[PDB]
């Protein structure tokens, strides 16, 4: 049928509407199926299940400034909360681009998971993708690379190796054991549950959390 | 409780 396992794939959050790099694990029926998935860098979530609706092939193919028409359905980034942002990705249906001497400006109306989102400022105009179409194209066998996906930090440049204290943890700079790197809730910054003077030994079941700086 | 890694998905 449709998708193997092993196959690399797009998984769409139904709760977000965006789509995620994945890989098929196994597939089973109830094409009306169900596709057990595991997502690239997201171990922590180990294997889902996915409706056939919500999983494609993995993009591939960019389609440039030049080629893109509107009334063109694609996937490209948008981060709704922080638009000026890098976010995740979303289809959208490019609605009018406008190129002047200063930029070449893209819009489009980006479908979430739950409502579309009319006349979106699309800040990566290089970066958007063609929906592969069940059954054109081959199947993605091959380790791919990566898509840049999640805000930046313009402090330490997303650069791995670098230790930030934005973007990592506000106390030390560190960036490992993140399932422990507790995150306040009003200055948004990160704390190890390792690092503040009375060394927490758990996550706080509590809702909420207010560092140090907070109370 | 937030930890970065539950925040990702904003
Ligand atoms: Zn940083
Ligand atoms: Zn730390
Ligand atoms: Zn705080």
């Amino acid at each position: 049928f449709l998708y193997k396992v092993n196959e690399y794939v797009d998984a769409r959050d139904t709760n977000m509407g965006a789509w995620f790099e994945a890989q098929v694990v196994r597939v089973t029926r109830k094409e009306d199926v169900i596709y057990h998935v595991k997502y690239d860098d997201y171990p922590e979530n180990g294997v889902v299940q996915m409706n056939s609706r919500d999983v494609r092939a993995r993009a591939r193919t960019i389609i440039k400034w030049q080629d893109l028409e509107v009334g063109q359905v694609v996937m490209l980034n948008y981060n709704p909360d922080n638009p000026k942002e890098r976010g995740f990705w979303y289809d959208a249906e490019i609605s009018r681009k406008r190129e002047t001497r200063t930029a070449r400006e893209l819009y489009a109306n980006v479908v979430l998971g739950d409502d579309s989102l009319n006349d979106c400022r699309i800040i990566f105009v290089d970066e958007v993708f063609k929906i592969e179409r069940p059954g054109e194209g081959s199947p993605m066998v091959d380790n791919p690379m990566r898509r840049k996906s999640g805000p930046s930090c313009k402090h330490c440049k997303d650069d791995v190796n670098r230790l930030c204290r934005v973007c990592a943890c506000h106390l030390c700079g560190g960036r490992q054991d993140p399932d422990k790197q507790l995150m306040c809730d009003e200055c948004d910054m990160a704390f190890h549950i390792y690092c503040l003077d009375p060394p927490l030994s758990s996550v706080p079941s509590e809702d909420e959390w207010y560092c140090p700086e907070c109370r | 409780a937030r930890t970065k890694q539950t925040a990702r998905k904003s």
